[PDB]
């Protein structure tokens, strides 16, 4: 599997996680010291996607936060961490 | 990586590297207002006119390649 | 090659199936064939084949033409199994082809508008979205004139259904190419002559553009009350209607500024309240609703005073949309500066009560919520005890819906204002009808439950004459056979804690304990769950010395629980043993504690963060509690038994010891677990350090230097995962003692990294430039740079990819400080190198 | 031994870079906020009295780049949009109830600092409030579109890109189009063309060019849409209003011109600068505007443009069918240079000059009833021809009030000289003629002030009469006989062309003496210089001796001094440059003039000069001999009857000496882009070694020894340094690294750095004055508990009351180097500002209440 992050200019969207990774790093899929909110673009958010998880693309159930690792770095100055399959279409789940 | 401007490669030549960190430089003293300061003092320049040089020497800050 | 084809894609690209070749098939067939295989890539591919077909597409809309463009594109669009996100990307196909096509679509305009026009209706939010964005996007390609020539002939219709799809559609390109463009047409229009057709049309118009843009139409909000006006007084039932429900949504729209341009409006509604009758008069009354909270006070009461006759006299009206609006209007009405408490009290209050406050409104949902959300609006402002003591007594009626609400009512009441307002009577009739009305539940009505504990928080310590009274019912529910029963006392128990100690019986307290203990061990797992939150609010508020039963007790029957897969269950079992152990460790022997330690080591990997939280707190609890001697020794055994899967737990532990009772109890046992020379163990000890040192963070400024050896013996053993493991330990000491004074620790142990930055593996290389890009934030970027440029232009060409690398994270890292690190480049006989501001010397 | 410091800034700096003027607090009063720096102030100047005075001060934590306000469609009070270096968009709005900035939102989009494409350095507006575009210098910009909601609040959107790789811009303006869809000009330059082509055509050939970026709301985006060459580059964009209000369009301030330009049928108007009549700068010198100001009424508007002499003009435009005519331009007045001029409502303006003090003047009359000559755009004139105007005092402004500012801080030296208990602060700062010495006394600060000739550079105290020796040096300026002959020479031209009327026109012209403290100094001359050696008093302030010097002659060290082959006589000397052209940095040689100070302290005489190679920029006395700094060359001169000689030197500075310090036998060399080098010099063999050196390279400013093995350096980014000799340190030993025990990061460049004691009694501290206007204090620790409770009240206060303008504290304070041993506490007072919830959870996370931290904070306040 070919997977990336999406690195577009995020907006206004908060980016949330399932039960399966909640309070997870998107970035460095850290557990500890949650730190910044998590932000997506405005693409990875529309319609059916809206709330959706940002790892795998489920039910979200929390929001999803940055480590503070990953704050001090800058890391969440990128773009957005919505993980993207480049060997998939927008149907397939 | 055209996402971001100064970085380089192993075919990145020393003219292109030097003029990438003298228009960095030249920001800095855009946006630090006592860089400014002290250009503008040691220069006897109005800010307004250490800006507008800065400005221009931003087109070629190391001349023709 | 093709992409993958649903059934439903057949019949949309049946063509391309055949492998067919070009030149054979007229030139008109070779369009059709590009665009539908532009379309199948757009609509079935993957992001870059979406991305190119995108380009493509946009790039010769031009020359392929608006016509087959869009007789292949609208069909797909309309497909009964079409996906939302294909429905999304074909409208941005259809934004972009817009956009390059301008006006080459003026013919098309028509055929394009019978299509999308349901969209606009459909249930579906994004749907609707989709479709307003389509024909905005058409708007600015065709132009004003050509969507007015072509929209025209429907506005007279006698459909009264494409009327209002012209109208939304209208309002629609009204914010595509904004409301001055439209102001002539709409003012044409509304003064029609012809049919009062076009005068509702254009009434609605203005209607869907306050709906569609809200708080935008502020600044034209004179010329679109000017141009509507005069339907008030038109001869039409049905546009005077919809003038009033035109005025009403750029009054909502507007809210709360403007209140100068409806002048003109206020003597005509004032007028037609007198007047009118029926639907009409409902149109005029919601209009006026949301016309006076923007108005000023003196104003607003005069207003309010001229229209509440009006008002009071349809209260008792049978049109039940009658009924909503003025509800809503009063609403609106008694929340304003202006309308005075005391009229409310006297005109208002009694036939509200009168007349609306009646069974029948306590069936239907809708009038539910509305007389809810009304009458605490109405206790907002007049007072709580004038609201409660109107239906307080209705506490203790047949009817269980009635006394949902007036339960609702008063907790909303109590929870925003207080209790300071209510005198004895009303305090002793308060608590006599809520203890009739939980004592007479069929269901579990879980707002009797919020407005008990509501009321009870509220009275605070005057609730202490009936704490006999409410412990005794909570006992009676509590053995009560029905588990759902039990489960409402426990909570109850939860959220009234706090108060029955603050009214000191303690008693009554700990019987409570008693029977919670007592009926610990429930089967089912929701009412478990409740009763060890209940446990866990009366240990947290009573003593633990004169807790019943007694936490020696109390905390064996716990220690079992948590093997439970309900993850309710472990969440409160873990919160009461946790604080069993901050408050009450002193009636705990260290065995059970031990016991409950490695029983509490698996829910270290659970997925709900706030278990994992929980156990975290808790392990710590118990760390500083006992010390971290024994557990400590305990876990390192583990760690060195237990197999790779459950030794994170171990490592996550060993973690909350060291940051609970100081690392320096931690780090020399780990440490000297590595001498044995076993290589698992080494890398387990290399992971415990990693993940302590990201643990504590800035803890471990006093602890570099004793690990330093450690690493630099680890940094260059010739083993791929020691050094992996070294360079996390590395990165993540960086990012915790970064700002802290280590940067000698911190440089020594650059130099043990700095040599494995040659190497190929994947695995390794990655976590070593995360220790580097650790340093450069822990040591600065001049030490990074002051180490790249020896090497950023070398004559080997791998040599130069590394450090071009390096420098690409460090660059992006800090980019403004290298501009104080950049070294000195004389300048030769063709260029300028010397950056002179910076020499100048003052 | 451990250094462990706590800063505190005593005096906040007064310079104004950014200056804006609305109804922040949302009734009919107009105040106006300002920004210092990492500072963001909110001033209010009563109309019925006359005066300004601040209402809020908050220190941002950042580096503001661009700020501006504005107002949404039925409002009643503007709010504040700040560009920061932190990557980073904000929105506040004053609450004058809890008198407190309210960040109403703040959004991401890139990395910290003043990065070069990260935008936040320019800032532009649609003027009604519906969007809002934040850009870099290059390529980036995003466009924020604003609203409000059900309760009337301010609610902001996703960012749209608006980047154009290779595209500088020089600045951005939003364009009053009325209600139609919001747009802004953009003054543009592409150099992809130039960096691809090595005969240098392209970038002689690439010019700027005007582009419009549109933002449709209907389709939300935005579009580049028109783009037109410019003739000469143009410095900044005016933006005059719109709609019903105005015609629209664009206002290009360029090199000696100003034109008009709007897209449509409408035509370019340009017209050029007047100059001034009689005019003593250099002729191939250029004329722009460095500010501008916009005043809308009910009946009509104009605008205020002043030129880099401080000459204000008035500018109106004749219009005919919403399309304009010309450009009226009337000299309105001269005060000095202004960063940001504030026309206020209530007959009033306030002027925020770069350097030196700020004023606050009435506007009496508007200035159109004056026969003053007006100029427009329709006038015929000769290509190289323009007009001419003169300059007289203030006609139409009468100064209200005048705001005392301290930058900018060129030397600062704390000592007693008025023989009280407690030393006073003589700062020598400001800029061109209307620099000034001030005495600064606590017991905030009292100040008084003397001015000065030019610009100072350094002074001394003598230790004998307590008399300060002062140098003023100022670069393309003209000496008082230069100035003198330029005047004959003009005069004598003058004659050369009725001819009764010519001689009498010369006449008063040369009689007429324009101030320079008021009309600026006419400087011009690229490779010209102006230097003068002053004498003062520092109790009354009264020049005792003064000594101009040649006109390509540059003062930049001088020191007092004993020598031990003479007897007690005080020597003064003086290292000046000559031809001294910097950037391209090129020099002729340099001269030491040698001076006897005479009758205690009170004026000198000429001995000799002494000539040397290049330009000697530091001078130590060494006690029987002397140190001096000539280019990369470290010498030790004695003092000869002749001239001075030189007995040993010194060739392996790598770079240009700034500074030289000397304690005991040892000396600290200053690198201008090097750190500190540390030289011995043994009295036998007459040699001087050099034996440590640094790890980092530091571009030092000043210094200042605090013992035998420490010192402490200013750089030229605002930072401060604190390195020491490792232990065990031998000075017959050739390589040695010094250790770095302090870094920390203060956001202003310091300029003096000084070890002393504020109040008698008190614990020594570090006292540092900085360029902006500012002064600071280091104060050490003493115990580890104290040190523990301020480390755990700045982490608390980073977390729970992070920087305004949305920068990371810890960030910034590590902007070049990771900070080592310093509390911030100027964060930490931010305590008695935050909410009482919060105040009370730190305050029980530390064991204690706040009121207790309140009196910690009191008490390291009043111990200094
Ligand atoms: C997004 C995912 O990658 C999807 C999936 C299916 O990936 C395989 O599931 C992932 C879930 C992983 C879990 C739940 C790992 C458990 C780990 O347990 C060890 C013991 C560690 N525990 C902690 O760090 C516990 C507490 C920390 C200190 O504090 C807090 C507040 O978390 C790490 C893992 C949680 C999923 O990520
Ligand atoms: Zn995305
Ligand atoms: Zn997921
Ligand atoms: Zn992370």
């Amino acid at each position: 599997p070919d997977l990336i992050f999406c690195r577009k200019q995020a907006g206004v969207a908060i980016g949330r996680l399932c039960e399966k990774c909640d309070g997870k790093c998107v970035i460095c899929d850290s557990y500890v010291r949650p730190c910044t909110l998590v932000r997506i673009c405005d693409e990875c958010n529309y319609g059916s996607y809206q709330g959706r998880c940002v790892i795998c693309g489920g039910p979200g159930v929390s929001d999803a936060y940055y480590c503070k690792e990953c704050t001090i770095q800058e890391k969440d100055r990128d773009g957005c961490p919505k993980i993207v399959n480049l060997g998939s279409s927008k149907t397939d789940l | 990586q055209s996402k971001y401007i100064g970085t380089g490669h192993a075919d990145t030549t020393k003219w292109e590297w030097l003029v990438n960190q003298h228009r960095d430089s030249y920001c800095s003293y855009m946006g630090h207002f006592d860089l400014l300061n002290y250009f503008a003092i040691a220069e006897n320049e109005s800010k307004a006119r250490v800006r507008f040089n800065l400005m221009e020497k931003m087109l070629q800050p190391c001349g023709p390649p | 090659n093709l992409p993958f084809l649903k059934p439903d894609d057949i019949q949309y690209f049946d063509k391309l199936l055949v492998d067919v070749d070009e030149s054979t098939l007229s030139p008109e067939e070779q369009k059709e064939r590009k665009i539908m295989k532009l379309l199948l890539k757009i609509k079935n591919g993957t992001p870059p084949m979406r991305k190119a077909a995108l380009r493509q597409i946009t790039d010769k809309a031009r020359e392929f033409g608006a016509g087959p463009l869009f007789n292949q594109i609208l069909p797909l669009l309309m497909s009964p199994t079409l996906e939302d996100q294909e429905r999304h990307l074909l409208v941005k196909v259809i934004d972009r082809i817009l956009y390059k096509l301008d006006d080459l679509v003026r013919p098309y305009v028509h055929k394009i508008l019978v299509v999308i026009e349901p969209l606009l209706i459909d249930e579906d939010y994004y749907a609707r979205v989709e479709g307003r964005e389509i024909i905005s996007n058409l708007a600015k390609a065709a132009g004003l004139a050509t969507m007015i020539s072509t929209m025209r002939p429907d506005i007279d219709n006698m459909d009264e259904y494409v009327r209002n799809t012209t109208a939304r559609a209208f309002a629609v390109v009204a914010s595509a190419l904004g409301i001055p463009s439209l102001l002539p047409f709409l003012k044409a229009v509304c003064k029609s002559k012809k049919s009062w057709q076009a005068r509702h049309t254009g009434i609605k118009i203005v209607q869907q553009i306050a709906i569609l843009m809200g708080c935008a139409i502020l600044p034209h909000l004179r010329s679109l009350v000017e141009i509507i006006e005069h339907g008030l007084v038109d001869e039409q039932q049905k546009v005077r209607t919809i003038s009033a429900l035109a005025i009403a949504a750029l009054a909502e729209a507007a809210t709360p500024y403007g209140i100068e341009s409806f002048d003109s409006v206020l003597k005509p509604l004032w007028k037609g309240i007198r007047q009118h009758r029926g639907k009409g008069l409902a149109a005029f009354l919601k209009a006026i609703g949301y016309l006076i909270p923007l108005m000023d006070a003196e104003y607003a009461n005069y207003y309010t005073r001229e229209v509440m006759l009006i008002l009071i006299r349809e209260f008792q009206s049978p049109d039940e949309e009658m009924k909503k609006i003025v509800l809503k209007v009063v609403k609106q009405c008694c929340g304003t500066d202006g309308v005075e408490a005391n009229y409310i009290k006297t005109e208002i209050l009694p036939p509200f009560f009168k007349h609306f406050w009646q069974h029948r409104m306590a069936l239907d949902r809708r009038n539910y919520r509305q007389l809810v959300d009304t009458t605490v609006e109405l206790a907002n402002k007049v007072g709580a005890a004038e609201i409660i003591s109107r239906i307080v007594d209705d506490l203790k009626d047949e009817a269980e819906q009635y006394r949902k609400m007036v339960m609702e009512t008063i907790e909303k009441i109590m929870g925003n204002l207080g209790a300071a307002d209510i005198d004895h009577k009303l305090e002793e009739q308060l608590i006599d009808g809520i203890l009739y009305a939980f004592q007479e539940q069929t269901t579990e009505d879980s707002v009797m439950l919020n407005g008990f504990g509501t009321v009870v928080n509220a009275l605070g310590k005057r609730v202490k004459p009936y704490l006999p009274q409410i412990c005794g019912t909570v006992l009676w529910r509590l053995n009560n056979k029905s588990a759902k029963v039990r489960q409402q006392a426990a909570d109850l128990i939860s959220r009234t804690a706090v108060v029955m100690k603050t009214c000191q019986e303690e008693k009554l307290m700990g019987h409570l304990g008693v029977v919670l203990y007592e009926y610990l061990g429930e089967e089912y797992p929701e009412v478990l769950g409740s009763i060890l939150g209940a446990l866990k609010a009366i240990v947290n508020v009573i003593g633990m010395h004169k807790m019943t039963p007694p936490i020696k007790d109390l905390l064996p029957r716990l220690t079992p629980i948590l093997k439970n897969r309900h993850e309710k269950v472990q969440e409160n079992c873990i919160d009461l043993v946790g604080r069993i152990a901050d408050r009450g460790a002193e009636y705990v022997s260290a065995r059970e504690w031990m016991r409950i330690c490695f029983e509490l080591l698996e829910l270290l990997k659970a997925h709900k963060k706030a278990i994992r939280r929980a156990t975290v707190n808790t392990f710590g609890y118990i760390a500083k509690a006992i010390g971290p001697h024994d557990v400590l020794a305990t876990l390192l055994n583990n760690l060195k038994v237990q197999e790779r899967q459950n030794r994170v737990c171990t490592t996550v532990a060993i973690a909350i010891v060291a940051e609970t009772c100081s690392p320096f109890t931690v780090l020399p046992a780990l440490m000297n677990e590595y001498r044995v020379p076993e290589l698992n163990v080494q890398n387990g000890v290399l992971k415990s350090l990693s993940f302590l040192f990201e643990y504590i963070g800035e803890m471990g400024k006093d602890y570099i230097y004793a690990v330093t050896p450690l690493l630099e013996d680890a940094l260059m053993d010739r083993d791929l995962v020691h050094r992996q493991t070294a360079s996390a330990v590395v990165q993540h000491m960086s990012l915790g003692v970064y700002g802290f004074g280590c940067e000698d620790s911190l440089n020594h142990l650059l130099n043990y990294v700095w040599p494995n930055v040659f190497e190929t593996s994947p695995h390794v290389i990655q976590a070593v430039m995360g220790a580097l890009e650790g340093l450069r934030v822990a040591i600065g970027p001049c030490r990074m740079l002051q180490y790249c440029l020896q090497g950023l232009f070398h004559p080997a060409r791998k040599v130069r990819d590394v450090y071009w690398k390096i420098y690409n994270s460090i660059y992006i890292g800090s980019q403004d400080a290298l501009i104080a690190h950049y070294p000195r480049i004389y300048n030769d006989d063709k260029n300028t190198y010397i950056r002179y501001e910076l020499d100048y010397i003052l | 031994r451990h250094m462990f410091l706590y800063n505190l800034t005593l005096q906040r700096a007064t310079g104004i870079s950014f200056a804006i003027h609305g109804n922040f607090s949302g009734t009919k009063q107009q105040e106006i906020v300002v920004s210092r720096g990492k500072i963001l102030e909110l001033l209010r100047p009563d109309p019925n009295t006359g005066k300004v005075h601040t209402l809020l001060t908050v220190e941002v934590f950042g580096v503001i780049r661009s700020l501006m306000a504005f107002r949404l469609t039925g409002g009643t009070k503007d709010y504040i949009v700040v560009g920061s270096d932190s990557g980073r968009i904000v929105i506040l709005e004053y609450q004058p109830s809890k008198n407190m900035f309210e960040k109403i939102h703040q959004e991401t989009f890139g990395k910290s600092g003043c990065r070069r494409i990260v935008p936040g350095q320019f800032l532009a507006v649609d003027p009604k409030g519906r969007a809002v575009m934040i850009s870099a210098i290059e390529k980036q910009k995003l466009v924020y579109i604003l609203n409000r909601d059900a309760a009337a609040r301010l609610t902001i959107s996703s960012p749209l890109e608006a980047h154009k790789a290779n595209t500088l811009v020089y600045h951005v303006v939003g364009v009053d189009v009325g209600f139609e869809n919001p747009m802004f000009a953009c003054l543009e330059m592409d150099y992809e063309e130039a960096d691809n082509d090595p005969t240098g055509e392209a970038a002689a050939n690439t010019q700027q060019t005007l582009t419009f970026y549109e933002l449709d709301l209907g389709l939300n985006h935005v579009v580049r849409k028109y783009s037109e060459p410019l003739e000469e580059h143009g410095n900044f964009l005016i933006t005059v209003p719109g709609g019903s209000d105005g015609p629209s369009g664009v206002l290009i301030c360029s090199e000696n011109y100003i034109t008009y330009k709007n897209f449509g049928d409408q035509p370019d108007i340009r017209c050029p600068i007047p100059r001034r009549r009689n005019d003593l700068d250099d002729p191939e010198r250029g004329m722009i505007f460095v500010c501008s100001a916009t005043h809308k009424t009910k009946s009509m508007f104009f605008f205020l443009a002043q030129t880099e002499q401080g000459d204000i003009f008035k500018i109106t435009l004749e219009t005919d069918e919403d399309m304009v005519t010309e450009i009226r331009l009337k000299y309105f007045d001269t005060v000095p240079v202004a960063a940001a001029m504030c026309v206020l409502k209530t007959g009033f303006l306030f002027v925020a000059s770069e350097f030196g003090n700020h004023y606050l003047y009435q506007i009496a009359h508007l200035g159109d009833d004056d026969e003053e000559p007006e100029f427009s755009s329709a006038m015929p004139l000769e290509e190289g021809d323009t007009f001419f105007f003169q300059p007289r005092p203030l006609k139409n402004l009468v100064l209200v009030d005048e705001l005392d500012s301290l930058s900018p801080i060129l030397f600062c030296q704390i000592a007693d000289l008025a023989n009280e208990d407690t030393p006073q602060l003589y700062v020598a700062c400001g800029r061109g003629p209307r620099s000034s010495l001030r005495v600064l006394r606590h017991g905030v600060f009292n100040q008084v002030a003397f001015p000065l000739q030019y610009t100072p550079r350094k002074f001394v105290i003598h230790p004998e009469s307590n008399n300060l020796i002062i140098i003023e040096t100022d670069h393309n300026a003209y000496t008082e006989a230069t100035k003198a002959q330029r005047k004959q020479q003009m005069a004598e031209e003058m004659v050369e062309a009725e001819r009764e009327l010519a001689a009498e026109m010369a006449a008063a012209f040369l009689n007429e003496n324009l101030p320079e403290s008021i009309f600026g100094a006419p400087k011009a001359g690229n490779g010209q210089w102006a230097s003068v050696i002053r004498v003062m008093n520092p109790i009354q302030g009264n020049t005792l001796d003064l000594v101009q010097l040649e006109q390509n002659e540059a003062a930049f060290s001088v020191a007092v001094c004993r020598f031990s082959n003479t007897g007690e006589d005080w020597y003064v000397l003086v290292g000046v440059a000559k031809d001294l052209i910097l950037n391209p940095r090129s020099v002729a040689g340099g001269f030491v003039y040698t001076y006897k100070l005479v009758n205690n302290g009170e004026k000198l005489e000429f001995l000799h000069k002494t000539p040397v190679e290049e330009v000697p920029a530091a001078i130590a006395p060494f006690q029987g001999r002397v140190l001096i700094g000539v280019g990369k060359l470290l010498r030790v001169y004695d003092l000869g009857k002749k001239k001075l000689l030189r007995k040993c030197e010194n060739k392996h500075i790598a770079n240009y000496i700034s500074g030289i310090q000397t304690i005991g036998h040892r000396v600290i060399v200053s690198d201008v882009q090097e750190s500190f080098i540390w030289v011995r010099y043994k009295r036998n063999e007459n040699q001087l070694i050099i034996f440590a050196d640094d790890t980092y390279p530091r571009w030092v400013t000043t210094a200042s020894l605090l013992d035998y093995d420490t010192v402490a350096g200013a750089d030229k980014f605002g930072n401060i340094c604190v390195v020491r000799l490792p232990p065990n340190t031998n000075d017959e030993v050739d390589s040695q690294k010094a250790e770095v025990i302090m870094n920390y990061h203060v956001g202003e460049t310091v300029l003096s750095l000084q070890k002393t004691t504020l109040i008698p009694g008190g614990s020594e501290s570090l006292v540092y004055t900085t360029l902006s206007g500012g002064i600071g204090i280091l104060v050490p620790f003493t115990s580890h508990e104290d040190h523990d409770f301020f480390q755990h009240v700045e982490m608390h206060l980073r977390s729970e009351h992070p920087p305004l303008c949305g920068r990371d504290h810890l960030s910034f304070r590590s902007y070049y180097f990771p900070v080592k041993n310093v509390i911030d506490g100027d964060l930490c007072e931010q305590f008695n500002s935050m909410e009482p919830n919060k105040q009370k959870n730190v305050s029980e996370e530390l064991d204690r209440t706040p009121p207790e931290v309140s009196k910690k904070l009191e008490d390291i306040r009043t111990r200094y």
